[PDB]
DNA sequence: ACTAAAAT
């Protein structure tokens, strides 16, 4: 059964490797790949997923990304405004993200005004990219049509003093 | 003789217009023992029977309080003793006009007594120090008729100073305890922290004899705002901006200048990326236009605090030369009174008169004359607050006859009160926006439609650029180059005169006649130096003094004590609280308060080893 | 010698 779990879970998308697939849920008689979907979007991906993004993707020779992927959310900067004023009205907000899936990291850039993801957005959260991302010069472009936003917590070990 | 009344003012000037306008021109003048308080008498009718008038005034305050013998003199008495323990009285200030006598000899025999004092809060402290003075010596009362009167007032013209008088009431007690807590607390506090701190610091620290060092509830958080302004300077890294514009031409020898939608990018990378996405391009397109009309709010009325601004932001004055200068004018009687923080014109007053006056100086005559012939516009509407009408022209002075300083006060007062009643400013502003590749820039410009107060205050114009090209959308033009410049945040400057000012206006330290007062005491005890461009620098002394306060007890050099305080005191005033039972919690509190500071002193002692 | 209020 998990033969066809794991062909369910790549036509959704959710790329991850099979022993992770087999730690999030372990056949408790049948693979349920809906709760699978939910037990995985409150578990940290760097301990459980396959490598899957193109390799030197931080380089600038690739330019395209085809096909939908998951990615986990790392660090978020308003590279718009010094670190003394984490956000003043004096320009347009404009994000940095630092996203993540097992091996290796990438940066992407806002390009657009996007409501769903916030500065207060906690790390760990899970973005979904569907249809063509580009790729400048190794940077993300993320337009508001090829981002889905889907919660989760894991550790938000983190505080603003 | 049968019956005569007798009328108090607060200033000379006012107290001879006020006998002026009752007294419909017939007056009997008379000078006093003071020399600088006249009295004027004439008949008229008070209260169904004929009554002769007798008018004279006071100059401010009569009594000022004070500590006894044995415990004025220092070396003597243990600060903590005046906390709880210090007999206190009232006693004269300027005994030069001997104020007391002057009132008793002139107001003996009287019957009833008008008082024509200030509608603030420290006006009718002034009225129950006059009736202190004045009732023992006076005619009993009859019957169970009403003696002490009050007057209430906003301006001094005919029909208000009329109905003023046709309407009457009476003093508030509860009203001048408020005002005489006030300056129990204040003495009791600033005492007691001065002489312990100059001498403790004085004797044990080499260069600070003969120096004093002073703490009081207005000082001490006018020096903390510049010593944090002083830190904030200290505490500062730059970053690094990356702007990136580029440059369109239509025309031979027109070209355009354009702004980048993003302000500002903080990444190298980011900007390279945008940089090279942009660079090898050779169209711009239009992608939408802009044209809007506008106003600019003509001025509000004058008040002392601007006034004070704008002489030491644009004048290169003092708020105390500021002061003095205008009250060498209103004596010689050329402006209003100077002292006031209402913005808002009586409804009665000769607007028109005023203007018309000053339609011959050839600086603003054809101005005036057109308005006069146009029709002139209403004032803008402001706030109001009893006190005196806004800082206004009353003659028409010229280059001559005065000189410096006073004509270059004389021209702006006279200036914002010719703008303060023209019209507005009209100008259009059109934006143009242009897309090079996938990103987008705009352009925008001003152009003028129809100056107004303009006219008389050119520093406040609309300056004049070249209008942009008309465009449709749809239009492609060239582009010259696009290129990348870096630039650097800049840390703030030390705190300039007018900063300091609207910072002591919003939170409440200080007050309309006391700001300059202050300004000059901490920077005549060596607390502060003015260095170009009037900015106050705070110095190694007062550096040391605030640093010690925060760590030690915080709320000393903390704004928001003061309003507090106010607001606690001013239960007495409304009637809902004990004097005595206010102002014992009050000290007591402060007390404990500096019984821990006289204990925690090391911690500020150990902050001047690092200098003198 | 202190403090904080009005006035000329
Ligand atoms: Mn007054
Ligand atoms: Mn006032």
């Amino acid at each position: 059964m998990a033969q066809v779990a794991g062909a369910a879970l790549s036509q959704a998308g959710w790329y991850l490797s099979d022993e992770g697939i087999e730690a999030c849920t372990s056949s408790p008689d049948k693979v349920n790949v809906n709760d699978i979907i939910l037990i995985a979007l409150n578990t940290d991906l760097r301990t459980i997923g396959k490598k899957f993004l193109p390799s030197d993707i931080n380089s600038g020779k690739v330019e395209k990304l085809e096909g939908p992927c998951v990615l986990q959310i790392q660090k978020i900067r308003n590279v718009a405004a010094p670190k003394d004023n984490e956000e003043s009205q004096a320009a347009p907000r404009m994000l940095r993200l630092q996203m993540t899936d097992g091996h290796i990291s990438c940066t992407a850039v806002e390009f657009s005004y996007m409501s769903k993801i916030s500065l207060n957005t906690p790390p760990g959260t899970k973005v979904k990219l569907s249809g063509i991302v580009d790729i400048k010069n190794g940077f993300l472009l993320l337009n508001d049509s090829n981002t889905t936003v889907l919660g989760g917590e894991v550790e938000h070990l983190i505080e603003k003093w | 003789v049968m019956k005569t009344v007798l009328m108090v003012a607060e200033k000379p000037s006012l107290a001879q217009s006020i006998a002026k306008i009752l007294s419909r021109g017939s007056l009997s003048s008379h000078k006093g023992l003071n020399g600088a308080c006249s009295v004027h008498e004439y008949t008229g009718t008070f209260a169904g029977q004929p009554v002769r008038f007798k008018m004279t005034s006071v100059c401010g305050h009569v009594m000022t309080l004070d500590f006894l013998g044995k415990y004025n003199k220092w070396d003597k008495v243990d600060p903590a003793e005046l906390f709880s323990q210090a007999p206190t009285e009232k006693k004269e200030a300027n005994p030069k006009l001997n104020m007391v006598k002057f009132l008793q000899v002139e107001g003996r025999g009287c019957d009833y007594i008008v008082l024509w004092l200030d509608c603030d809060k420290e006006g009718e402290n002034i009225c129950f120090e006059v009736l202190d003075a004045v009732l023992p010596v006076m005619n009993k009362a009859h019957g169970g008729e009403k003696t002490v009167f009050r007057a209430r007032f906003s301006s001094i013209t005919d029909t208000d100073i009329c109905n003023a008088m046709a309407c009457l009431g009476e003093p508030d007690h509860n009203e001048a305890l408020s005002v005489d807590a006030r300056q129990e607390l204040d003495l009791r506090i600033g005492c007691a922290f001065t002489r312990f701190q100059t001498k403790y610091f004085q004797g044990k620290y080499g260069d600070l004899d003969s120096s004093l060092i002073s703490f009081g509830p207005c000082q001490t958080p006018t020096l903390g705002f510049c010593v944090e302004r002083h830190d904030k300077i200290q505490s500062f890294k730059p970053e690094t901006y990356w702007v990136l514009q580029a440059k369109v031409n239509t025309d031979k020898d027109r070209s355009l200048l354009l702004d980048w939608d993003r302000v500002r990018v903080f990444d190298r990378e980011i900007a390279q990326m945008f940089l090279n996405m942009t660079k090898l391009e050779k169209e711009a397109q239009v992608e939408a236009t802009s044209r809007k009309e506008k106003a600019k709010q003509r001025p509000l009325a004058l008040n002392t605090v601007e006034m004070l601004r704008v002489a030491s932001s644009s004048l290169g004055m003092g708020p105390q030369h500021a002061m003095q200068t205008a009250e060498r004018l209103y004596t010689q009687g050329y402006i209003s009174f100077p002292r006031t923080e209402t913005t808002h014109y009586p409804e009665n007053f000769d607007l028109k008169g005023s203007l018309r006056q000053q339609a011959n100086h050839p600086y603003w005559a054809d101005t005036v004359k057109r308005l006069l012939a146009e029709g002139i516009n209403r004032p803008r509407k402001g706030h109001d607050a009893g006190d005196h009408p806004p800082i206004t022209p009353m003659k028409s002075a010229t280059e001559a006859e005065l000189g410096g300083d006073a004509w270059r006060l004389y021209e702006y007062i006279t200036r914002h009160f010719i703008a303060t009643v023209s019209h507005d400013c009209k100008y259009l502003q059109s934006t143009i926006s242009f897309r090079i590749g996938p990103e987008l820039f705009t352009c925008s410009g001003k152009t003028v439609l129809s100056p107004g107060f303009t006219e008389v205050m050119p520093w406040q114009s609309v300056p004049l650029e070249e209008s942009l090209p008309t465009c449709q959308r749809g239009d492609a033009f060239p582009v010259g180059e696009v290129k990348m410049l870096e630039k650097q945040t800049n840390p703030p400057d030390y705190l300039t005169e007018a900063e300091l000012i609207t910072l002591m206006e919003k939170h409440g330290i200080g007050t309309d006649a006391s700001i300059p007062v202050h300004i000059n005491n901490i920077c005549q005890r060596n607390y502060v130096t003015v260095e170009s461009g009037r900015r106050l620098k705070p110095t190694n002394l007062g550096i040391v003094l605030v640093h010690g306060y925060y760590k030690i007890d915080a709320e000393l050099v903390l704004p928001t004590i003061r309003s507090a305080v106010e607001k606690q005191l001013n239960l007495i005033a409304q009637g809902k609280a004990d004097y005595r039972q206010v102002l014992g919690h009050t000290l007591d509190v402060f007390k404990r308060k500096f019984h821990y500071f006289v204990d925690s002193i090391a911690g500020m002692d150990e902050l001047m080893e690092v200098s003198f």
